[PDB]
């Protein structure tokens, strides 16, 4: 009833818990503060 | 057959541009078509290769501050989360810098366009580019194949990326409504197109950037004046209304036909079970005035492979835009290579196009007729010959 909510979660696209991206324009970008963790 | 919208290569490639099946490839209500592996889990990606223009997820937080109801607003830190209290505050904007403080997100299109590691040749392409060009890196700080959506918008001429890859989420259970019930995390939100708002937001997957100069050619990206959509069969192009699984609603306007394209609920989605549409659905559509005078919209998921004249009718399709009007920022500077218009690739010359007349369908008693008229190919279903009106 708490896993199913997680599960439907993921199954709507939730993404992963990542500190950072790369890109090839500006190369790797991160959060200067923690971002909420439910995003 | 001789069914003439695939009676050459150009025209083919005209008409192919409709089949969002084939272009597309994915949920266009909701797109989350692939799956990408990060840290060991499996997590859902948006996947489509054709913009969604005048797309944008309308969110449902309270009316109070600090909540804005604007998923391009950044997403909230941990912080401003504490500070709001449930649900939470923010949108779905990626709000990672640089070391220097530099945003990612949105992204201004006067650097990206003389830029080098960006070849595009259209604003929209540009976008879509850097988003294909952004990807999340792992634990052990390798890059994934794991890329954002990314929301263009081409009036203040800036990309977006989105860090919140979900589209739609509903429910009491999941989600609360204007800050009702107070104990979830998640405000409720939703894909939406306008009559009036946001026809300038572009929504898309990163993998419209893969190739970013396809889309120009290869999706619908305007609404189609002059024309309904139609199936090619016993010799005769039957528009939507002729078919008997085509949804048929009133409307005020044309533009409410375009959002219905869109919104209606048989329109390819991957919302939950993780269901690949892979792009069929209820996508194509068109406004047409009735006998009667009053508007109408014709909806289908049958993939147009002919047209019907009909000047005061308008057809749509849940990718594309209201207007029939193609802007500056999907054009090519190089003329040599922008593709043919619909009245380059419809068009006819009276002394070189005859009027021709089908074999009757006796189902319908109905024959196909096309002809040119004012330089373009005219395309109607007319009474059966007298004679042929016997076998009916
Ligand atoms: C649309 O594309 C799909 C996938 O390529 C194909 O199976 C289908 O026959 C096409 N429909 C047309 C061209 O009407
Ligand atoms: C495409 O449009 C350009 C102008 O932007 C030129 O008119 C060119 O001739 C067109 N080419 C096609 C294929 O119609």
């Amino acid at each position: 009833s708490a896993s199913d909510i997680t599960q439907h979660l993921n199954d709507s696209g939730l993404g992963p818990a990542v500190e950072c991206l790369e890109n090839l324009v500006v190369g790797p970008v991160c959060p200067a503060a923690v971002v909420a963790p439910a995003v | 057959s001789g069914n003439p919208f695939q009676a050459n290569v150009e025209m083919k490639t005209f008409m192919e541009r409709f089949n969002l099946t084939h272009h597309h490839q994915s949920g266009i209500y909701v797109d989350l078509g692939q799956d990408k592996e990060v840290d060991g889990t499996l997590y859902r990606e948006p996947a489509g290769l054709c913009p969604i223009w005048g797309k944008h997820i309308e969110l449902q937080q309270p009316d109070r501050p600090p909540y804005r109801n604007n998923f391009l607003e950044d997403v909230p830190t941990e912080k401003e989360y504490k500070q709001s209290g449930n649900p939470l505050p923010g949108g779905f904007n990626l709000n990672f810098v640089t070391p220097s403080g530099q945003r990612i997100s949105p992204f201004p299109m006067e650097l990206l366009e003389k830029n080098s590691n960006i070849k595009a040749s259209t604003d929209l392409g540009r976008c879509a580019e850097f988003a294909f060009k952004t990807v999340a890196m792992d634990k052990n700080n390798k890059a994934t194949k794991y890329r954002y959506p990314f929301v263009y918008d081409s009036k203040k001429r800036l990309c977006h990326i989105l860090y919140v890859s979900m589209q739609l989420m509903e429910g009491k259970k999941y989600c609360s409504v204007k800050g009702e019930p107070p104990d979830l995390t998640w405000y409720c939100f939703k894909p939406r197109k306008s009559v009036t708002e946001n026809h300038h937001l572009i929504y898309g997957s990163a993998y419209v950037g893969e190739n970013p100069d396809a889309f120009i050619s290869k999706c619908p990206n305007q609404a189609l004046r002059g024309y309904r959509f139609g199936v090619w069969k016993k010799g005769r192009c039957l528009d939507y209304t002729e078919l008997t699984d085509t949804v048929i609603e009133r409307v005020e306007s044309k533009a409410q036909c375009w959002v219905k394209t869109f919104e209606n609920d048989g329109v390819a989605s991957d919302q939950p079970d993780q269901p690949h549409s892979g792009g069929v659905g209820r996508n194509y559509g068109f406004y047409y005035v009735d006998t009667t005078g009053e508007g109408k919209c014709a909806l289908s998921d049958q993939v147009p492979d002919c047209l019907v004249s009909d000047s005061a009718a308008v057809s749509y399709t849940a990718a594309g835009s209201l207007s029939e009007e193609t802007p500056n920022f999907i054009i090519p500077s190089n003329p040599s290579v922008t593709p043919p218009t619909p009245e380059t690739a419809l068009q006819c010359t009276a002394d070189k196009f005859p009027d021709s007349f089908g074999a009757c369908d006796v189902q319908a008693c109905k024959r196909q007729k096309t002809s040119c008229v004012g330089g373009q190919i005219q395309s109607t279903s007319v009474d059966c010959t007298a004679d042929e009106q016997n076998e009916c």
